[PDB]
């Protein structure tokens, strides 16, 4: 799963909701 | 091998030139709706401004070592242009620089005519000195390369021409928009310069986008009666633009 | 409370290991790691 | 990115001369080997890749070494450095960039902490490096609230942790960093790049609390330019740099020494 | 073992990083979220609000409301200045206003500004002021002439108390420093266009207020610590 | 996330005035540059991304430095710290959040252990950090059974191990953390955020058993807010914070000093 | 945990690496870029420009323009040498010229060179020079005969001031050292083909200039620090 | 996403524009 | 951060390893290769040649 | 192989049954 | 390439036959 | 991209020609 900001990959290696990186907008 | 340049209500000629050269290869233009930041209707005085403005002829001799003027500024007194210049905070333009200098088949000598961007000169001194506003703001007269003590050498720019005035060697000067006037070949040079600078427009006063520089690379030798010829300068700004309409600063 | 480095600028408390024995900072609380050292 | 190849050339006896031109024009005369010499025919491999802008400035160099001297005693009072940010401080770098009148690019900053031990032991040392923007409150003590870095960017480094490094998005408020500046202040003062290229300042401070071992921190700073563009090339710097943000160069009671080597006679090099 | 390779930077803590991290409370299920009036998403939202400008910050009014108001005289019969302030959002006294304060958390900014003025004198009291922003590159206008050659707005107080007017972002560059050096964004002088006029039996002074907010235009960048506030010595628990 | 652009404007001579409004309404007056000035036409790039909530509080800051002083002798008796958890302790941070009346978010806690050596050597040091929820048994010795952490969350750190850090799911028993609280106790007492924002407490203790070298542990705690929402913005804190969970601010025998700089005369800034 | 494996090299900083790295200013949006005359992409672009050669570097002219010009005599009536210079781009005096200076940042190079000469004497002044490049493997030609057996170009000054001529890259190997040892790229002697001739009433000397630029051919490689410039002792802030 | 220079993979593990490696030509 | 796990052996230099490694001279373009008589690929090629045997190795 | 809890990847890098992470429900 | 023992991935990162992990049965 | 010697994966994580591993035959 990869995207476009202001291309890169980023799935969540972690099982818990909080574990995850910074949100999008 | 000829040339006729027309601007506003003014027209130049030269019965013999090297085909003028364009600044960095970009013909000047107004400001891009896309680039602009001045969010107000700029004023474009057109034929009144974008016209030819003839300077103050300086005298070349077998002893002259160099001169320069900075743009804008120089034409700070020249009609509407000058006026519009101070009355507005911001301004933008490119110019047509025509440097003319006739002589005769019986003289020899060579001048480097070169327009420089953000031309930061260097005060001629050891340690915390800078340059004095007043000194990089000569007006139409320009700076001569006078090697003889100044009233406040504490803020004097170097009088070291061959160092391009900034710790770069003359001769690696050609890296700039330049022509040569070689008396034996041509008799005038010409250059057209777009607006160059890292923002849409900049303060007409606080800063000189440009900086013309001339240097007798090749001394004016002659067996003729006249051994001192004048060098005239004529400049037309193009696409004259001002924002920040207010009072006239002094 | 000693062993040739440790020694409180106080009768009691813990003890302040040299260094902040007159270092312009307040360690042993009675103010006494700083009390009357101008030489 | 390739170089053109060389084409067989032949015994010209043309009424047309390409070699004869005039530099007056201000143009570099267009003449190629073949034009002037019965040449071979060469397939050229040669690559300008490396000769690419990004390939040039795209290399990490040093711009600053900020030495901090640990003083046990008044510990929470000194023991912090400051550095007004800029590149104009470390020739090598400076000169390159000073190759062009404007440059735009993001920056990769890389750090190199060096602990020069003074007591027979180092102990445990922890550094902080707060990038402090112009306007942001400047720390004034090893314990300024400012090191709470609630919005500022701070990066921490300890003995044993591998070289820190981060990335920084082209800053400035104009399209490009000014390499030079033929302009002054709103107060006709300071003729210098100095007018603009205030970026804020970098600050370090050892976190490790009052302890035993006097020591020294020698954090060196290194910078790679990324995603690069530049305009208006200028002649290179010819002599030593005197000061930052100034082109000045005349030195206290010493010769104007270029780089040109002198010779006896032109009719022999 | 997958042949891997360690990277310059590794093992370093960065206050502005963005990595994942194991949870300390697995299988936790946070309180379900709820309907909660007037949320917020992006600061700008704030800067787009009218905060009151502490215009009158003489040592005189400094710790009262009276620093927020400006007084006008029925007795003044001339082109007289009334007050002025630097433009830079984090310029004084703006700095302390919502927007100013917010800006004070970023290094860069750009946009136009919305200054609003409210007359407060009796209903029967009339006047005509002149609100003028003067582009930087020059210095505070001394006369009314000098002022009005720049961007301005003649304000007629009549029925609608307020009158918003704008400071067009007008910079050489795109963004500007939240913390200015000696560089300015010009100023906003205030002049008597007419003369504050009253009837017989009326207060001869008039309160006048001033606010600021950012335009559709305005925008901040480069996140940084605020200066408009400090902590020296610890907080008690 | 973009900013609108600026549109050419023209010489209005309307019977309609947009500039004239009334603040009484309680509304911010809707007027844009064009409305009032023959404007240019500008394509705006400018980005509010950074001006995003998560972009703000989404940065790691310090909230607490918990210093533990090793005492050889009664080793298994002291040598443990406690900290009632909260953010109200470290201005920088505090102020930001104190920007809004409610906030919801998960937390990334990052740790920075610093060993200030005291004997000529450090040896081998091992720390434990048990997050202790309200109700959980509080440790009372460097050897409390409590450090068996059979259900509690504990994280271990030793000299040489890289900064520890973990993630924490928005806690509380209501939709959001209360930034402020206009309410009291079930016993009409404690008017304060303090009523609610008991989160439990953080506890550290060196594991390394009775040894030789007196030393000091300076674990600093750092916090990034993740997955963020907030409501009801409030004016910022104007002066220094006195105490936690209280808005109080009047200080022992000292001036009410704002931030406003004073001037001579309004007709000159 | 993904079974991984650490690699020889890891944890090492390399000034010429190429890795990604977290940003310190998230959500930052850099000033939009703009229309900015005469950009640049690849250095070569430079080397392809005419810089002036400091041909006359005797202790005599050393810190004036006069080191850039060479003087010719109406009185010389013979096959006389006028001057010569090594070819290696970073050879003296070339070294200090744009190209030379640029080259001085790389270890390797290859290509042909474009030398241009401009006469400056009165319009009525005539001459015929001989510009000769002599392949290495031998030593500076002493006579004109000796010179002209190599690659050369008889220059007639008439109307067009200038005359470019080329130094064909002619190496045993592909590339060559920017910094040469005792190895040379030959030299470029300058001779009187005819005799500088004038009329009655005319300067009897003639300025002659010399430039250099790289050919479609030219190319550099192996990025390295420049020597044509130094820093001993710190720069003031 | 992988390519040919003077075959290898390279997506951007980083969310910010600057974070990314050295450009192409 | 991708949950990873360090492997016994890691950080060790091995004279006979085979890993990739950043280049010190980016964007470098090596001299184009050329037609060069009698190359070689595999040693055996050698061993398959007649060398002279030093049969008579008396001190003599 | 990736999923949804209270999206992320997770195969087992390990050959033995016990080696594997925490179960699902 | 992934399988079932007493699901997980495992290709050989190594070029030599011996380099490889423990065999199957 | 994976192969058979005397199955394993191997793309080049590096942008420069020299950076790459040991050749094939
Ligand atoms: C905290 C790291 C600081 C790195 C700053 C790099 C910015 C370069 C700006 C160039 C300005 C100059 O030197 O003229
Ligand atoms: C063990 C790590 C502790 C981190 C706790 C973060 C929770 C923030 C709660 C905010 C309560 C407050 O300060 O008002
Ligand atoms: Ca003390």
């Amino acid at each position: 799963a990869q995207v476009s900001r202001q291309n890169y990959f980023n799935i969540n290696y972690f099982k818990d909701a909080a574990s995850n990186g910074a949100s999008k907008l | 091998r000829i040339i006729q340049i027309t601007r506003g209500d003014s027209t130049i000629t030269s019965q013999d030139v090297a085909n003028a050269i364009v600044a960095y290869g970009v013909w000047p233009h107004y400001l891009s709706s896309k680039d602009a930041s001045a969010i107000d209707k700029p004023s474009q005085p057109d034929t009144s401004s974008n016209r030819f403005y003839t300077l103050r002829s300086v005298t070349w001799s077998s002893s002259s070592k160099g001169w320069w003027w900075k743009l804008p500024d120089a034409l700070k007194d020249m009609g509407i242009f000058g006026e519009n210049m101070f009355y507005h905070y911001l301004g933008r333009s490119g110019y047509t620089i025509h440097v003319q200098c006739n002589a005769s088949k019986f003289h020899q000598g060579t001048l480097i005519v070169a327009l420089i961007p953000e031309h930061q000169i260097a005060s001629a001194l050891h340690g915390n000195v800078n340059v004095g506003y007043n000194y990089t703001h000569p007006g139409e007269t320009g700076r001569e390369v006078k090697a003889e003590t100044r009233l406040n050498p504490d803020l004097q720019p170097t009088e070291e021409y061959w160092l391009n005035f900034d710790g770069t060697l003359l001769g690696n000067i050609t890296i700039f928009p330049h022509q040569f006037i070689n008396l034996r070949s041509n008799n005038s040079a010409t250059i057209i310069a777009p607006y160059v600078n890292a923002v849409p427009m900049d303060s007409m006063r606080s800063h000189n986008n440009w900086s013309l520089v001339i240097i007798p690379i090749c001394p004016l030798e002659t067996s003729s009666a006249i051994n001192t010829i004048p060098i005239t300068i004529s400049i037309s700004p193009m696409c004259a633009e001002f924002s920040g309409a207010r009072a006239k600063r002094q | 409370c000693r062993i040739h480095e440790i020694s409180c600028g106080a009768h009691s408390t813990q003890c302040i290991p040299v260094s902040w024995r007159c270092d312009g900072e307040n360690d042993c609380d009675s103010g006494e790691d700083e009390e009357n050292c101008g030489n | 990115l390739v170089v053109p190849n060389i084409n067989s050339s032949n015994p010209t006896t043309s009424n047309s001369a390409p070699a004869l031109d005039a530099a007056e024009t201000g143009h570099t005369s267009s003449v190629q080997p073949e034009d002037v010499i019965e040449t071979r025919y060469v397939q050229t491999s040669q690559t300008r890749d490396e000769m690419s802008l990004e390939s040039f400035l795209g290399r990490s160099g040093c711009i600053h070494e900020s030495k901090l001297e640990v003083t046990l005693a008044n510990y929470n009072k000194e023991n912090f450095t400051v550095w007004a940010i800029n590149l104009q401080e470390m020739a090598q770098i400076r000169r390159k960039f000073e190759l062009f009148t404007y440059t735009r690019f993001d920056s990769e900053i890389t750090l190199v902490p060096c602990i020069s031990a003074l007591s027979q032991d180092i102990g445990h040392i922890t550094m902080q490096y707060m990038y402090v923007p112009p306007g942001a409150p400047v720390p004034n003590s090893r314990d300024d609230y400012a090191w709470q870095s609630g919005t500022n960017a701070s990066v921490f480094w300890q003995h044993g942790q591998a070289y820190p490094r981060f990335s920084l998005p082209f800053l400035s408020v104009a399209s490009a960093y000014y390499m030079f500046y033929d302009g002054y202040d709103e107060q006709d003062q300071n003729y210098g790049t100095a007018n603009t290229n205030n970026m804020g300042s970098l600050c370090s401070r050892i976190v490790t609390e009052k302890h035993i071992h006097k020591v020294h921190i020698m954090t060196r700073i290194y910078h790679k330019a990324k995603h690069v563009k530049a305009w208006c090339p200028r002649p290179p710097r010819a002599l030593e740099y005197t000061r930052a943000h100034r082109t000045n160069f005349k030195i206290e009671d010493r010769s104007i020494q270029t780089a040109i080597v002198t010779r006896p006679i032109i009719t022999t090099a | 073992g997958l042949p891997v390779f360690i990277t310059p930077g590794s093992g370093q803590f960065l206050t502005t990083d963005d990595f994942q991290s194991p949870c300390a409370l697995p299988w936790y299920h946070p309180t379900k979220e709820i309907s909660i009036p007037g949320e917020v998403k992006n600061l700008v939202e704030i800067c787009q609000v009218d905060s009151l400008v502490p215009i009158n910050n003489t040592d005189t009014y400094i710790n009262s409301e009276n620093m927020y108001s400006v007084v006008l005289q029925s007795s003044i019969n001339a082109p007289d200045k009334i007050f002025s302030i630097r433009t830079d959002v984090a310029s004084q006294p703006l700095a302390t206003t919502l927007i100013g304060e917010i800006s004070s958390y970023f290094t860069h900014w750009t946009g136009s500004l919305r200054f609003s003025f409210m007359f407060c004198g009796t209903a029967n009291t009339t006047v005509k002021l002149l609100l003028a922003y003067t582009p930087p590159g020059i210095a505070e206008p001394t006369t009314r002439k000098d002022a009005m050659l720049g961007t301005h707005v003649i304000w007629d107080v009549g029925l609608q108390s307020t009158i918003s007017m704008v400071v067009p972002w007008i910079s050489a560059s795109h963004y500007r420093n939240t913390s200015p050096g000696r560089s300015t964004s010009g100023y906003i002088t205030c002049w008597y266009q007419t003369r504050l006029v009253i009837p017989p039996q009326t207060p001869p002074t008039a309160r006048l207020l001033c606010f600021v907010s950012g335009c559709k235009d305005f925008c901040l960048r480069m996140a940084r610590d605020t200066n408009l506030h400090l902590q020296s010595g610890a907080i008690a628990q």
